[PDB]
């Protein structure tokens, strides 16, 4: 709500616009620059402007955690990232993930976690 | 030595305020190639206030120093010195550093130790 | 030194060099223990002369071949690390170093592994390539990275999931390992593949045409047109 | 003594018994390779440097085939080009498609040699495909992604040979060989961040600079490393306001391609807790302020306290420039008070050895000279911690030769093998008389290293008395052609501070100061500065030392300024400035030059060249950059450092303590970084680090 704009003056924005996204409250990087710091830094030009028609596009760190974990019988779990309705080469380059340690290992391109069983 | 700084069109402030450096580029510790380590680079030492600063707007690296991107390549050290004092510039020159030649044998790896072994090779 | 060439040393110092030098040919001298195994009638171990015919070796001291001389598909003199001699060559070949180097092969340890005509050569050399993949120490990169590729290609050629050109390819990937290694295990793992391609090309083409008309056609690497990578593993192809 | 052969028609002469790849490097012929390195042992793993040699049936490996006379070598044979394409294709068929996510994008040795020598296309297209290697957590400093390993043994050869940490190895046969600790054991050594410049592929890579930047973007700058005794050479990569990494450029004398852990990963603390504006204390609270406000507060507090003489203390610190010490010493001596001390405990007096005769406080044999040594002994030091590159030198020379070591001080865990002598000055003198008078008198090229931790001891002059009497009495340790008394200096400033004369007098150690100046000077305690005193802290980031101050003044750190630095050997070397000081920080000598104008002092210089002229007025071996001179005064200096503490100091029986408590957090930058902060806890004695 009320954040201090370098002068003791409180500025007041709605609580739905201090979130990084409507998926996630907090920041997902050590230099993500949380929204309260952003409105603190340049509120001179959020004047007379609608906050709702700003983009705010669904942070992806939370849309990948809710995907299920794939289970592989073998040793190596191989990955495309491709669709198979699409006529062509889409998705990421094929990488092969070792699933031996306890836990579920993620794809470094797509983040889909694979687990050996 | 002829003095060409008044006929190149360069300002006076570049020739009187800026010190420059001739250097041979070091061999990179990351990769084992040596191809960029032959030509003598000419490059300007930075200005304290004028180098770079973060934009208020986005975070763009904005500069006031304009020679920061220019960098020259020369064939020899003498050609770089001749050109640098021909254009009227104050230079510092940095001497290169090569590796010392030490004779290597593969058969060094397993020579007979009469006393304590004091090492275990592994290969 | 080998344990046999040391165990021969006292008697050859007693009997003399002139007695040992009489056996065999001019450069290949003396006698040798032969281990005759595989699919013969009676597997045995004898000690006989060098430079002797293979037919008189297999016929006179190990029963015969299980099924006769008609029933000879191939023979491997020496260990695993020797190319196969085919049927018409191995009739008049001698068991020294010269007459096998002349037929681009090795005497090796003079193990005689004959291969039955009702057995498959491709399954055999797939098993040899799996042996060299298991037994390589894994130090130098062409040997270690090579016999894994040779196994991945020989499993595929035993199933038959290939194009007609990929065995010319397999010849080239024998040649690239063959002489760039530390020891002679890369040299050893090259040779049986090379002997297979030199002597039994239509035997591989027959299996590949068999796979081409049992099920659908196949692209490079064994991929079929149904084959797609789903979650985790690959489906659509029967995974050799 | 030399052998002449032919490569590519070129005729070349090289010393006998060398490798063939050294003959190819001498003749200018470029030979590609993956498991050869100048500072490492020879292995024939990667099979890349095959080469056509007349009188050889097969292509022989050029790294391990020794040089013989009458040799005709060809590298442009069609067979050699075929061999390189073959071996390159073999390397690439289990190496994963990670080039957009690999950290070595424009830096990969495997990648630049695959254009130049490898095949165009790839035939690897099996359904079964590549192998996959489990990730192996080694430590907090090294990110480890071992799918993209090529098994070049180079990390293993190094941590075996030079680092002295035998925890790395290779466990397995076939493709199931791995390169890591077998048990998932954490790897310590004092230089573990050097294996990540060594791996040619990106399997061992940097953890704080994990995915931050990218080598075609980086601007490289050749500077000098502070927070090290030896003052190693670095390479600063900058995006332009930030500093990304330092990475060692080669110099065979000062560091020999290998650089400290603490020097490398302290770029994190360069940018995390900095001072960007002056702050004036109101009382229990700082406020930040104007420049005129801070500097006029300094002038008004000088006019209020009025220290007429011997009451303006000006103590410098661990990392400072020589030119800032010129500024500070000139300001205090034109003020009228040489209360001009250094930071260490027992820094208030003359440091028990001469500012006179530079060979008193310097490493007098060359750093290149330790390779020539026969039997050397150290007192009061741990060269594994302080100057960790000197430990690599000692272990390397001990491994190649017949070298004999003992130690006097705390029981140190060296990489190499020491003998123990004791924990007492009596144990020292007993060991000098009993066994090692004979050893050091017998030996050709011995030397003696003295830690500067015992210089900071109050019983210092007893040790210097005993060692000066021994070096003067023994003609082998000190003769014409080389010198054998040696000392180490912990900080990069102390050798420059002793060159310039930055030391107090005997009168200045008696009084209590009314106004104290901290230039750097972080390791001051609360009791060292008086409570009535008006202290001011000039320095680049906030610390212990900034918390005591009434005024703080931001300065440029070693990246942001061009500076002269003097090491233990005595080399003067310049750091080039990579970036500028952020916010409002200024250079360190300009601040003192401007504070002088508000006092009664006009310093005679005002530009950067006049600082160089004043610096040549102090001593002209500080405008003579990266040269080492001998000393004709080696005989006189040992006597003149013998006469002083003869009988003046009695040797007390206090045991010799360790100089630094931890390795990782010892100055103003390393204590601010979170990398050293989570490093010192993870490189504390745990089950993951116990050898067991
Ligand atoms: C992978 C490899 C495996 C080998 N195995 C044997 C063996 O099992 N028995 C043997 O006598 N020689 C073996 N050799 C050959 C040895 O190198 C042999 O001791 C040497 O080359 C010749 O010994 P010799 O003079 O007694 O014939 C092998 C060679 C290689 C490259
Ligand atoms: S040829 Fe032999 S030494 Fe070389 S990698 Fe293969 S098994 Fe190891
Ligand atoms: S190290 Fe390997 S995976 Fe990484 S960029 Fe280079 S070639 Fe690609
Ligand atoms: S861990 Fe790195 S340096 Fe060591 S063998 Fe593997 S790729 Fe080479
Ligand atoms: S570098 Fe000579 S073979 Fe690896
Ligand atoms: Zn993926």
């Amino acid at each position: 709500k009320s954040i201090i704009s370098y002068n003791g003056n409180t500025i007041e924005i709605p609580e739905e616009y201090t979130k990084q996204a409507p998926n996630r409250d907090s920041t997902w990087a050590p230099a993500q620059a949380s929204k309260t710091e952003i409105y603190k830094n340049n509120m001179v030009r959020f004047e007379q402007k609608d906050l709702s028609k700003q983009p705010m596009p669904y942070a992806g760190i939370e849309l990948i955690a809710q995907q299920p974990v794939r289970f592989v019988h073998g040793n190596t779990a191989v990955c495309d990232g491709a669709n198979h309705n699409g006529p062509g080469a889409q998705g990421h380059p094929k990488i092969f993930i070792n699933v031996d340690a306890p836990g579920s290992h993620a794809c470094q391109y797509c983040g889909t976690r694979y687990e050996k069983e | 030595v002829p003095a060409h700084e008044i006929v190149s069109g360069a300002p006076a402030e570049l020739s009187r305020n800026r010190v420059v450096r001739i250097y041979q580029q070091a061999k990179p510790a990351t990769q084992s190639g040596e191809y960029g380590t032959f030509a003598w680079r000419l490059d300007w030492d930075i200005v304290d206030v004028a180098n770079r600063w973060e934009n208020d707007l986005i975070g763009w690296q904005s500069s006031g120093d304009y020679m920061q991107a220019t960098q020259m390549k020369f064939t020899s050290k003498e050609s770089a010195i001749k050109f640098a004092n021909k254009q009227g510039w104050d230079f510092y020159i940095q001497e290169p550093h090569h590796r010392k030649f030490r004779v290597k044998q593969y058969a060094n790896n397993f020579v007979h130790s009469y006393g304590k072994l004091k090492h275990i090779r592994t290969k | 030194t080998n344990v046999e060439t040391v165990a021969v040393a006292p008697t050859i110092l007693r009997r003399g060099g002139d007695w040992f030098a009489s056996f065999g040919r001019e450069r290949n001298s003396g006698t040798k223990l032969f281990c005759i195994s595989g699919n013969v009638n009676e597997p045995c171990t004898v000690e006989e002369e060098m430079s002797i015919p293979l037919r008189e070796l297999l016929e006179k001291h190990c029963g015969g071949i299980k099924g006769g001389w008609d029933n000879l598909l191939g023979v491997i003199p020496g260990g695993c690390s020797v190319p196969i001699l085919p049927k018409n060559i191995c009739e008049d070949v001698l068991m020294d170093f010269d007459a096998l180097k002349d037929v681009q092969s090795g005497l090796g340890t003079a193990a005689v592994i004959v291969i039955n005509k009702q057995q498959d050569v491709i399954r055999a050399i797939q098993r040899f390539a799996a042996f060299y993949k298991h037994e390589s120490c894994g130090q130098c990169t062409p040997c270690r990275e090579g016999t894994t590729w040779l196994l991945k290609a020989m499993d595929r050629f035993r199933t038959g999931q290939a194009k007609e050109r990929e065995i010319d390819m397999l010849y080239e990937l024998t040649k690239d390992i063959e002489g760039h290694t530390i020891c002679a295990l890369g040299d050893a793992a090259a040779w049986p593949i090379q002997g297979l391609i030199r002597n039994f090309r239509p035997e591989m083409e027959t299996r590949m045409k068999k796979f081409h008309d049992e099920v659908g056609a196949v692209s490079v690497g064994g991929w079929m047109k149904d084959a797609r990578v789903e979650k985790g593993k690959v489906v659509g192809a029967p995974l050799p | 003594a030399e052998i002449e052969l032919t490569i590519d028609g070129h005729k070349v002469s090289i010393e006998a018994g060398s490798a063939l790849i050294q003959a190819c490097e001498k003749a200018g012929v470029t030979v590609p390779r993956y498991c050869y390195h100048d500072k490492l042992a020879i292995a024939g793993n990667c099979r890349m440097c095959l080469v056509d040699v007349e009188r050889a049936p097969k292509p022989v490996a050029s790294c391990a085939y020794p040089v013989a006379p009458g040799m005709v070598v060809r590298t442009d044979t069609e067979r050699v080009k075929q061999a390189r394409e073959n071996v390159m294709e073999m390397m690439l068929q289990n190496h994963p498609l990670d080039c957009p996510v690999c950290d070595q994008g424009g830096e990969c040795d495997l990648q630049d040699q695959s254009m130049r020598y490898g095949r165009d296309r790839g035939r690897f297209t099996e359904i079964t495909g590549k192998r996959s290697t489990e990730d192996k957590n080694i430590g907090p400093l090294v990110k480890t992604s071992m799918n993209r390993c090529i098994h070049c043994t180079r990390c293993v050869r190094f941590a075996n040979d030079i680092a002295g940490a035998p925890e790395l190895g290779s466990s397995g046969r076939g493709n199931d060989m791995q390169i890591g600790t077998y048990l998932e054991k954490n790897l310590n050594t004092e230089l573990s961040g050097n294996v990540i410049d060594l791996c040619p592929v990106g399997a061992l890579t940097n953890k704080p600079y994990a995915f931050r930047a990218r080598p075609w973007e980086l601007k490289k700058t050749e500077s000098i490393d502070v927070m090290d005794a030896v003052g190693s050479n670095i390479r600063i990569d900058s995006k332009g306001v930030e500093v990304m990494r330092v990475i060692p450029r080669v110099h065979e004398d000062v560091n020999e391609e290998w650089i400290n852990d603490k020097s490398r990963f302290a770029c994190d603390g360069l940018k995390t807790q900095r001072l960007t504006t002056p702050l004036i204390r109101v009382g229990d609270k700082f406020v930040n302020a104007t420049w005129d406000d801070a500097l006029s507060t300094i002038a008004k507090a000088y006019q209020q306290k009025a220290p007429k003489g011997d009451e303006f203390k000006a103590v410098a610190g661990a990392l400072v420039e020589v030119e800032s010490m010129v500024a500070l010493k000139d300001m205090t001596n034109a003020l009228g008070s040489e209360n001009t001390t250094t930071d260490t405990p027992n820094g208030n007096s003359a440091p028990a050895h001469g500012i006179t005769f530079r060979s008193n406080y310097l490493f007098n044999s060359s750093i290149a000279g330790i390779e020539d040594a026969d039997a050397i002994l150290l007192v009061g030091t741990n060269p594994r911690r302080e100057a960790a590159v000197m430990n690599a030198r000692i272990r390397k020379a001990w491994l190649r030769q017949e070298l004999e070591i003992a130690s006097v001080g705390p029981t140190l865990d060296a990489t190499f093998d020491v003998a123990e002598l004791g924990n007492t000055h009596a144990d020292l003198e007993k060991a000098l008389s009993g066994e090692f008078g004979e050893v050091l008198k017998n030996a050709k090229n011995p030397l003696i290293i003295v830690g500067s931790g015992i210089t900071d001891r109050e019983d210092a002059g007893a040790f210097f008395n005993t060692i000066g009497k021994f070096v003067e009495s023994t003609p082998s340790v000190l003769n014409e052609n080389w010198n054998g008394y040696n000392v180490l200096q912990r900080s990069a400033s102390r050798a420059g501070a002793y060159d310039i004369g930055f030391t107090p007098s005997d009168e200045a150690s008696k009084t209590t100061p009314k106004m104290v100046w901290l230039l750097g000077a972080d390791e001051v305690a609360a009791s060292d500065i008086p409570a009535d005193a008006f202290v001011v802290y000039q320095g680049h980031n906030g610390d212990v030392g900034a918390q005591f101050a009434d005024v703080v003044l931001p300065g440029a750190a070693y990246t942001e300024k061009a500076g002269t630095y003097v090491n233990t050997e005595g080399r003067s070397q310049i750091s080039r400035a990579a970036t500028g000081p952020p916010g409002g920080a200024r250079e360190d000598w300009k601040i003192l030059r401007a504070v002088s104008e508000y006092l009664g002092v006009a310093l005679p210089y005002e530009d950067a060249y006049e600082v160089r002229d004043r610096l040549a007025e102090i001593s002209p071996s500080l405008v003579r950059y990266d040269l080492v001179e001998p000393t004709v005064f080696g005989d006189v200096a040992v006597q003149h450092s013998l006469v002083g503490p003869n009988g003046s100091v009695t040797p007390s029986s206090a045991p010799l303590t360790e100089t630094i408590e931890n390795f990782y957090m010892t100055d103003s930058i390393s204590r601010s970084s979170p990398t050293m902060a989570k490093s010192s806890i993870a490189f504390n004695k745990d089950n993951k680090k116990n050898q067991a």
